DNA sequence: CCGAGCAGCGTACTTGTGAGCGGATA
DNA sequence: TATCCGCTCACAATGCCACACGCGCTGCTCGGCCG
């Protein structure tokens, strides 16, 4: 089966490997986010609920009184999207919230609370994004990128190289919440371990872990083992086990039990090992030189006088071994110290330590975290739990505890957003061993480890962030209001919540307005990743390990789609099929892969599971019955690409699309390519331009049928049905009654929107595809929206292309276009300027909008309306009055009767200042649009009333078809009430009844339905009317637009641009260029049938640049053209339709396995003219990423037609009229006009205005400034001679303002002679140095 | 833009570079520490001249 | 002065002002209280107050530079003081001495310029027009037209007829200042003679594109105007561009040819074996120019010519002398453009980049610089033509797989099978393993290159009074590699057969190549592994440009000390120069 | 209206290099 | 008391161009005030 959508013009596909899973929603990442955000959400989960249970209740100081919480509702949008967008107001929703007061008396702990005040409050309104996933604040619709950092939990990184210079690796632990403070474990070149909190002074973590509670013992006896040493008789014994000797030399003779076991010199083997433990031997003999050497671990005190005599960290020395063998202290309780096993690393901590307790550890902590203020013991622990220990500053949320439980093969996943003691401990413990060399280090460049942030995470902060500043207001104010006060509805403020959310969603380093030039732009500006940003690494301090690409990111980050320039892998494209995780992390679909069959069942696969299984090929050439046709099959198992057999697998790829971005998998052959152009075309093809006619791309990839699709610029059909009323400003469609709503239903109304400015000046329209009668189906397309044909993404255009040299013209990149293009209104588009001049209240008097300039033409006055606004559609090339602004200077109180005598007798209006706008100089256009808005009070003019008329009028039409359609229906129920009564109704019911409904006769059932319907009728009209007055009211109150303005007044300039000599062009593989010039047709070569070909390119630039798939392109295109050509040979000579279905049945059944398979005999045979009718251009073809067609499908393609097997055609010079040699290769190629055309570029200024602070020329083309003199260009004059350029560049026609007037009077009179003189910047810094006290003076 | 005037100032105040210049030139002119200069000039304690 | 602090009124309740006025108010404010205070006999500790107050305010408007305390609305970094206003970025150290902006200059992108000569560059009328007001208006004050300065003005904004050849007369012999955005050395900065070209872009000849390393994928070019006349005489004079042909660096040219023009004399100078016209005899290069023109004759074709080639002797003579040689009818047709100077046997080859650009360097070392510069004129003008007139085209058919190149991916597969066999029995260890299977794909790498290779110089045989004879390949990717225009041995050699072995993210080599080339369809992992090695060596450039720019400020810190003044000093001492024969052979 | 006090709270760390100031052990 | 070494602080990081958008100790109270 297909759509009626394919049915119109079927897309001939390649490839045969069939998908399995369908292309999920392409913005389904953002919009599942947002709907994860406002929802009414229980166990207080991510959203606004845990916002609501983590913050909400809150108590006073002990005052017995408490705010709860219920639940919370989203107001209804106050405005249309589409009023939204004209008026510039924001898209957002109320916040109704249903808060509790609970208050009672004073003098109760636990008293039973009363006087229970349940209020709903409104607090702030929160932005809504439409049906794709934009939010429109100021009138444009900006967007949110999903920001990429570092998951919350633990991490241990290798410091190595050039660390300290010492050539010795460290290992540092880093624990990171996900908000608070920071923790880190770091190591020194030597054996001392140390703790830091956010980059702070260098201090031992034995004294941040006693300062919870803790002892030296205990550190000892939870991070060391336990050695004992016990004083018998004699000899000192000593308890062994085989295990510990390990790697260590006997010093003495190891000999127990009367048996000699290890001589003085000779290291115990694993043969040892088993020798000395099938004898279960603990105790041997040990001499005093090997216990001399160890710790003493605890405080051995004395038990004669009571004094400690060894105490902690020491190392056992003749004094002290008398001392505690004297004692009588048998048993020695020691830490054991090897470097291969257990490194000394808590000794030297320990003695390192300053502090003993916990009290003056906590004073030292104190002292560290904040100079000076010491406290009596009463702010250092309160800070040291509050930083680390309270939910108040340390917010580590679930995915902080998951990472850090599954980092320290903890069994759990779960646990609480506070940190623990025993959690510090299993950290140290694991830096321990890290150093040691047991375990290996976490890498940071690993996704598993990178965690992705959407708009609801960050949108949750930013309420979290308001939140606690309203809470802190909140708690100052109810800490001293007593009982019965007021109702909690000023406890509340609007502020700063409404302020941080509107300076988060409009001001911050990437809530940025979506570039609205290019539907595929528009896809790939949603899914993008950045790592930029709050909490994120620096364009200018990073390193050239996180711009690489992992190979964890193979089906998750796209690694052929990255912005060219300062920011090359930290902003990246989201894969096709990828998914965002339940933490956070980046899933990819793959099949289960059982021990015989392939079941084509998806799961969803995580990051840290990736190096767990094993994933198979997309393209791995496969049997039926899920087989593969090899034994040894291609996979990877950790990693690393290896070779396994067919029972090793585990899980195979979903598709060959799944590691090309949406943005990218565009680009037809993009196997047959390098990966430096393909991503250079990735970044070209989203900077597209709509030209006026777009269209189809022949050698389509299949996806264009889903980006035209999944984006917001197409007009998709909600619900199916027949197209009533087509029109080109709106579309009416009847919904079938099979999905018609059982009561009260109607007809679908798309408004398509008129071409208006886009972000990019880019002229932006939709365009309907349909006619009367022609049934449509839900989710099909409707309209055809800006760069779209058929519900098929077209960006640019496809033309006739070869490649030979032609004069130089194609000489490195420039490309050689045919007048055919330019006369054909084929790469021609539309700009949209907005032009905006605002009235604001000034003193003086206020600011008029009147169209009595004074001081100015006739002529100039022409254009203006009665108003002061220029007519709509009027044309303008110089800087000319579209807007009558004035401004008083002068007298006040201008009297209304002088003031129209001034228009009619005596002096003119003084108090103007001429302040009207006019458009700058060298830009052109016709106005096709006006905007006004005015203030709330002031009177609005008369193009605002016609204008709100409009859009009015508009409104009434369309509740008018509305109230048509319904009142027909009505009537004929109406007929079919009183239908018993026929011949009345026939005789004088046919043309009166449609308002002479008062009737009546056998009333006992007639007069129940009538009354029943002239009820229904009479309620319909007043809702009708109760609607329009609403929408009126809507549409016609005023708009606050900034404090001390009357009225702005907004005009669209669109000017039609077509192509000229130094436009920037490209193909989608990375050929870029400037067209060199315009060339006629004759002087262009042409081939032997004379079709002459519109454009040529550098067939030099394809071996270097290695994009040979273009090459591939073009042939496959020629092969299009061909089908098309042979449609155009079958349609323009009448054949039956049978010779033609026969044709395109050979064409779509071509010998190449193709996944296709469509049959032509299912069609009307109606419906195949009208294919034929949108085929007689071309044949569109697609072809997958990877599973695309290979040479010989092109070939036999080309078979099918009369076309050569070659590609090349010889070609006639057009200027000559021989015959080129050796054949030129020649097809159609799909090409675009980049977003970098000459008009903009281009500029020049002679003489123009100087700023103000500085003495020197302006710059810019928007102001008349010319070009800045760079510092290297100063070099690189030094590097010649030029003292007297050099010094008319920078001093005369640069600085020396009465040195540019001399040079300019010498110059219209014709003296070629400056004068040096004196720069004044030279003086500035003179005049600055002498004002202070390190003065100077000029010399003789 | 280029006349200029000029501040009375009832009490004479040193230069802030001749003392903070890492190392200070008064620092090594008076053979003094930035730290006692510093804290005469901020009016915690006093010098003898 | 207020002028270097100005308080403008701007429209609105928005004002433009300075910080440097706060710090004034504040410090004004605590004087008169200073003042005010002093006369009242305060005490001690009020006054004291009152001056540290004033000194603190002084040395913050001196210098706002504090230990952690810095006031400012949202920049993370104070308001600047007059101190700061010197230093920094953004300076008058940095921002208005070192570059300033000038007046009189335009910036638009560039355009291939085929038709004009070296000396000359193409400029847009409307960009004329703005950047030579001045001179109209002079020039019209000079003629009996424009009476006054607004009348001209009028004139030249009303846009006539008699304007146009008036900016032809000073656009005449006035040169313009052609400059490049990245002004590596002294060439990102030329003079040219401009000529009015019609569109809105900047023609620029091809050839000196080199000299700024300006691709044509949209570089936006600047330009200025000398509007002195010492200034005019000295762009003329020094910067113009036949002046320098020279690098500074090297003697070598600047004026090596670019690929077209050498592709399309290699395609003019490389001879087949057998074509029309073969083995004939020609009289003269007009006569064989005439003959290719009429097409009874192919372009290349091995025949006996007659020549006259000039020679210098000791002094400043030319002795000509009539020689028959045996060429090809393409090498003859281009002896035209050659000079007298230059012997025969410098166009007797295929002429590649190497080969061509020796022709020049030894064209300038005999005949000068001011036949060499029509030299190279001639020579880009006939390249253009007969590489349009040839037809040169790469298509997929043009890159010939090697045949046997399966069986020798089967070979390396099965050592690599029966290596990883004899590792899985515990013979060999991994390291070992890695570095056996490194250099066994790198072996056939190399194995199945030269295959490919020598099948590329190959299977272009034609009956030659024979029955086959093995010539040099008329292929388009090989005379475009061969050739070196614009292709390496290492690009085709990846393109056509496999592309060898690839990195991994610490930087060695994965042990894993791809067996798979351009042509033929690559896998999805083996992309993936290509670009990851490759946005690593795209990222080098964009993180390298910024420390290349700060060495260059650096060294040219360093230098700029110092000129040449004095003709000889009158000493002996120096060094012993040798060649470097360390390491190698040399 | 201007200046001083009163107040709840108000106000770069990424990597590399050079310089100054202790600083601990012989 | 010297001297190699460690802690602390100061200074660097667009080299150029083009376009677009936008404001983080002030609020409150008590001595002195010439057109
Ligand atoms: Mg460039
Ligand atoms: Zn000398």
């Amino acid at each position: 089966v297909y759509s009626y959508t394919e049915k119109k013009r079927i897309r001939k596909d390649f490839g045969k490997r069939p998908q399995v899973l369908d292309v999920p929603y392409l913005l389904s990442i953002q919009l599942d986010s947002f709907q994860k955000f406002i929802e009414q959400d229980p166990e207080g989960q991510y959203g606004l609920e845990a916002a609501f249970r983590s913050v909400f209740p809150i108590q006073s100081y002990s005052g017995n009184s408490e705010l709860q919480y219920v639940s919370y509702r989203l107001g209804e949008p106050v405005f249309d999207v589409q009023e939204c967008q004209i008026r510039g107001v924001t898209y957002s929703a109320p916040l109704r919230v249903k808060l509790r007061l609970v208050i009672y008396e004073r003098e109760a702990p636990e008293g039973t609370v009363k006087d229970i005040k349940e209020q709903e409050v409104y607090m702030g309104e929160i932005p809504l994004m439409t049906d794709n996933g934009t939010f429109v604040i100021n009138g444009t619709e900006r967007v949110i990128v999903s920001q990429l950092h570092r998951s919350p939990g633990v991490f241990f990184d290798s410091d190595k190289g050039k660390t300290h210079s010492s050539g010795k690796v460290l290992y540092n632990a880093r624990i990171i919440p996900y908000r608070g403070s920071w923790l880190d474990f770091e190591f020194d070149p030597k054996d001392n371990l140390f703790v830091r909190i956010d980059r702070r002074r260098k201090l031992p973590a034995t004294i941040i872990l006693r300062a919870l509670n803790y002892t030296t013992e205990q550190i000892l006896d939870l991070f060391f083992e336990k050695v004992i040493f016990e004083i018998r008789d004699n000899k000192l014994q000593m308890e062994l086990v085989p295990e510990r000797l390990r790697g260590e030399t006997a010093s003495f003779d190891i000999e127990a039990n009367g048996k000699v076991y290890v001589e003085k010199g000779r290291r115990i083997t694993a043969r040892h090992i088993r020798q000395l433990e099938k004898d279960d031997v603990k105790l041997i003999e040990v001499p005093v030189e090997y216990i001399a050497g160890k710790v003493v671990a605890k405080d051995y005190i004395d038990e004669s006088t009571g004094e400690l005599i060894c105490a902690a960290n020491m190392e056992l020395s003749l004094d002290l071994l008398a001392k505690l063998s004297q004692s009588g202290h048998k048993r020695i309780e020691t830490l054991f110290t090897n470097d291969l096993d257990h490194g000394p690393y808590i000794s030297e901590t320990l003695r390192v330590d300053p502090t003993n307790d916990r009290l003056s550890a906590l004073v030292e902590i104190y002292r560290m975290m904040r100079p000076g203020e010491p406290p009596t013991r009463e702010a250092a622990e309160s800070l040291f739990e509050n930083l680390f220990f309270s939910e108040d500053r340390y917010d580590l949320s679930a995915v902080g505890r998951m990472k850090f439980n599954r980092s320290l093969l903890r069994e759990e996943i779960e646990g609480s957003g506070i940190l623990s003691k025993d959690d510090i401990i299993d950290v140290m413990k694991k830096l321990i061993d890290i150093r040691n060399g047991k375990g290996e280090v976490d890498d940071i460049d690993h996704l598993g480890n990178r965690r992705i942030r959407s708009v609801g995470e960050m949108a949750e902060n930013q309420f979290r962030v308001g939140l606690v500043r309203v809470e802190r207001a909140v708690k100052e104010r109810l800490s001293l209001g007593d009982l019965d006060t007021l109702m909690p509805q000023d406890m509340i403020n609007a502020k700063p919540i409404s302020a941080a959310v509107k300076e988060f969603f409009g001001s911050s380093q990437l809530s940025q307005f979506m570039d609205q030039n290019n539907p595929l732009s528009e896809i790939t500006h949603k899914r993008r990743i950045s790592a930029l940003g709050p909490g994120g690494l620096t364009r200018e301090r990073a390193g050239f390990e996180v711009r690489d690409v992992h190979p964890t990111h193979y089906g998750r980050v796209c690694p052929i789609e990255t912005p060219e320039g300062p920011n090359i892998g930290l902003i990246n494209s989201l894969s096709v099929y990828a998914q965002t995780n339940e933490y956070g992390f980046l899933e990819t679909p793959y099949r289960k892969v059982t021990d015989g069959v392939v079941t084509d069942e998806i799961h969803y696969l995580s990051a840290i599971e990736e190096g767990n299984y094993v994933i198979a090929q997309a393209n791995s050439n496969l049997d039926e019955e899920g087989h593969f046709v090899e034994d040894l099959v291609t996979c990877r198992s950790k990693g690393e690409s290896s070779l396994f057999s067919r029972d090793q697998v585990d899980y195979m790829d979903v598709s060959t699309q799944q590691v090309v971005s949406v943005g990218a998998s565009l680009i037809p052959f993009l196997e047959h390519d390098d990966a430096n152009r393909a991503l250079m075309g990735a970044n070209m093809q989203r900077q597209a331009v709509p030209t006026l006619r777009a269209d189809k791309p022949l050698v389509g990839t299949g996806m264009e049928r889903a980006v035209a699709v999944d984006s917001g610029v197409t007009a998709v059909a909600k619900r199916g049905g027949v197209v009533q009323y087509v029109d080109a400003s709106r579309i009416v469609i009847k919904v079938n009654e099979d999905e018609m709503y059982p009561g009260e239903a109607g007809i679908d109304i798309y408004n398509l929107t008129k071409y208006t400015r886009s972000n990019q000046n880019t002229c932006i329209n939709q365009m309907p595809c349909v006619s009367l009668g022609e049934p449509v189906e839900r989710g099909d397309v409707l309209a055809d929206g800006p760069s779209t044909d058929l519900g098929e993404l077209a960006l640019g255009q496809n033309m006739r292309v070869a490649f030979m040299p032609w004069n130089g013209y194609n000489f490195e990149d420039s490309i050689l276009v045919s007048e055919r293009v330019v006369q054909e209104d084929r790469f021609t588009t539309i700009h949209i300027q907005e032009l905006a001049c605002v009235s604001r209240d000034t003193k003086l008097g206020p600011e008029e909008i009147t169209a009595d300039i004074p001081n100015v033409g006739e002529a100039a006055l022409s254009k203006l309306d009665e108003s002061g606004i220029v007519y709509i559609g009027a044309e303008v090339t110089g800087g000319d009055i579209l807007v009558g602004k004035v401004t008083p200077k002068g007298e006040t109180q201008l009297t209304p009767e002088e003031k129209l005598l001034r228009a009619i007798f005596g002096e003119k209006a003084s108090d103007v200042k001429d302040s009207s706008l006019r458009v700058p100089n060298g830009v052109s256009g016709t106005v096709i649009d006006v905007q006004v808005f005015t203030r709330d009070g002031v009177e609005k003019d008369k193009r605002a009333l016609e204008i709100e008329e409009m859009q009015l009028k508009q409104a009434k039409k369309d509740l008018s078809e509305e109230l048509q359609i319904l009142e027909a229906g009505l009537f004929s129920r109406i007929r079919a009430v009183l239908v018993a009564g026929g011949v009345e109704a026939e005789k004088l019911d046919k043309l009166p009844r449609d308002r002479w409904l008062e009737l009546g006769l056998t009333d006992e059932e007639k007069q129940n339905q009538l009354e029943q319907l002239a009820e229904q009728y009479d309620e319909l009209k007043h809702e009708f009317e109760k609607k329009l007055e609403a929408k009126r009211r809507k549409i016609t109150q005023g708009d606050d637009l900034a404090p001390g303005v009357l009225k702005i007044v907004k005009v669209y300039l669109a000017v039609k641009r077509r192509i000229q000599p130094g436009d920037k062009m490209a193909g989608r593989h990375g050929n870029k260029g400037v067209i060199s010039k315009i060339n006629p047709i004759e002087d262009m070569p042409y081939d032997e049938n004379g079709t002459p070909v519109d454009i040529v390119l550098n067939p030099l630039g394809v071996p270097s640049r290695m994009n040979i798939g273009q090459i591939l392109e073009t042939h496959l295109g020629m092969a299009a053209k061909g089908i098309g050509d042979k449609i155009n040979a079958m349609l323009k000579q009448q054949q039956e339709v049978a010779k033609l279905r026969e044709f395109i049945q050979r064409a779509y059944d071509l010998g190449a396995d193709v996944r296709q398979k469509v049959d032509l005999s299912t069609f009307s045979d109606e419906e195949v003219m009208r294919l034929a009718e949108n085929l007689r251009k071309g044949m569109p073809i697609a072809t997958p990423v990877f599973d695309g067609a290979k040479e010989a499908e092109i070939k036999e393609l080309l078979k099918l037609g009369d076309l050569p097997t070659s590609g090349q055609i010889r070609l006639y010079d057009g200027r000559t009229g021989e015959q080129f040699e050796r054949p030129v290769t020649v097809g159609y190629m799909y090409m675009l006009k980049l977003n970098h055309l000459v008009d903009d570029k281009m500029h020049a200024r002679s003489t123009g205005s100087y700023s103000l602070v500085t003495q020197q020329p302006l710059g810019g083309k928007a102001q008349f400034g010319g070009q800045r003199f760079g510092e290297m260009e100063v070099w690189a004059l030094e590097a010649y001679g030029a003292a007297y350029t050099l010094q008319e560049m920078l001093t005369v026609k640069s600085d020396d303002v009465n040195g540019r007037t001399k040079m300019y009077k010498n110059i219209v009179d014709g003296n070629h002679q400056m004068e040096p003189g004196m720069p004044e910047s030279f003086n500035v810094l003179l005049k600055e140095i002498r004002s202070l006290g390190i003065n100077i003076e000029l010399e003789d | 833009r280029e006349r200029m005037g000029h501040i009375e100032l009832a009490s004479p105040t040193a230069h802030i570079w001749f003392l903070k210049s890492l190392p200070s030139r008064i620092g090594l002119l008076l053979d003094m520490p930035l730290r006692d200069i510093e804290r005469v000039l901020y009016f915690e304690s006093y010098v003898v001249i | 002065p207020p002028d270097l602090r100005p308080l403008v009124p701007l429209d609105g309740g928005r004002f433009a002002t300075s910080d440097l006025n706060d710090l004034y108010r504040r410090v004004i404010n605590r004087n008169n209280r200073l003042k005010r205070l002093l006369d009242l006999a305060a005490p001690d500790i009020i006054v004291r107050n009152e001056k540290r107050m004033l000194q603190e305010a002084v040395d913050a408007l001196l210098d706002n530079g504090r230990r952690g305390r810095a006031i400012t609305g949202s920049n993370k970094r104070p308001l600047k003081s007059l101190a700061d206003m010197i230093k920094g970025k953004q300076g008058r150290f940095r921002q208005n001495l070192l570059g300033k902006r000038v007046d009189y200059s335009g910036r638009s992108v560039i355009t291939v310029g085929p038709y004009l000569r070296l000396h000359q560059c193409g400029l847009p009328k409307k960009m004329a027009l703005e950047l030579f007001k001045p001179f109209i208006y002079g020039k019209l004050e000079l003629r009996g037209l424009a009476t006054t300065i607004k009348a001209a003005k009028k004139m030249v904004e009303r846009e006539e007829a008699v304007v146009w050849d008036i900016l032809d007369e000073v656009i005449r012999e006035h040169p313009v200042l052609l400059n490049r955005a990245p002004t590596l050395h002294r060439l990102g900065i030329q003079a040219f003679e401009p000529v009015l070209i019609e569109g809105k872009a900047i023609q620029l000849h091809p050839l000196v594109c080199a000299a700024y390393n300006a691709d044509f994928d949209g570089d936006q070019m600047a330009v200025h105007v000398p509007l002195t006349l010492e200034a005019q005489l000295e762009a003329r004079a020094l910067m113009m561009s036949t002046n320098n042909i020279l690098s500074p660096a090297n003697g070598e040219p600047i004026i090596v040819p670019s690929q077209d023009v050498v592709l399309g004399l290699y395609y003019m100078t490389r001879d087949c074996v057998n074509a029309k016209g073969e083995g004939m005899v020609l009289t003269g290069p007009k006569e064989a120019e005439r003959l290719y023109r009429s097409g009874l004759a192919s372009l290349h074709a091995r025949v006996k010519v007659r020549i006259t080639e000039y020679e210098k002797d000791a002094n400043g003579e030319l002795v000509a002398k009539t020689s028959l040689k045996d060429t090809t009818v393409g090498r003859a047709i281009l002896w035209m453009i050659v000079p007298k100077g230059l012997p025969y046997s410098i166009v007797n080859q295929a002429l590649g980049k190497k080969a061509i650009s020796k022709m020049l360097n030894t064209c300038y070392r005999i005949l000068g610089l001011k036949p060499t510069v029509i030299f190279a004129d001639q020579i880009m003008y006939t390249g253009f033509a007969y590489a349009a007139r040839s037809g040169a085209s790469v298509g997929i058919d043009d890159m010939v797989i090697p045949e046997k190149k399966h069986e020798i991916i089967s070979e390396a597969e099965a050592e690599v099978a029966e290596i990883q066999e004899q590792f899985q029995s515990g013979l060999v260890t991994a390291g070992e393993r890695y570095n056996k299977v490194i250099d066994i794909w790198a072996a056939a790498n190399d194995r199945v290159s030269k295959a490919m290779m020598d099948n590329l110089q190959t299977e272009t045989v034609i009956n030659r009074d024979g029955q086959e004879e093995k010539q040099v390949s008329f292929n388009s990717i090989y005379m475009m590699a061969d050739s070196g225009a614009r292709g390496s041995a290492a690009q085709i050699r990846q393109l056509a057969g496999m592309r060898g072995l690839m990195a991994k993210p610490d930087g060695s080599i994965i042990e894993t190549p791809i067996t798979a080339n351009f042509r033929e369809g690559l896998n999805v992992l083996q992309y993936f592994i290509s670009t990851h090695g490759a946005r690593k060596g795209l990222a080098d450039t964009a993180l390298k440009t910024a420390n290349s720019g700060y060495l260059t400020r650096r060294l040219v810190d360093v230098a700029q000390d110092l000129v040449v003044t004095e003709d000889d000093c009158g000493t002996h001492e120096g060094i012993m120069m040798t060649p470097v024969i360390e390491g190698g052979d040399v």
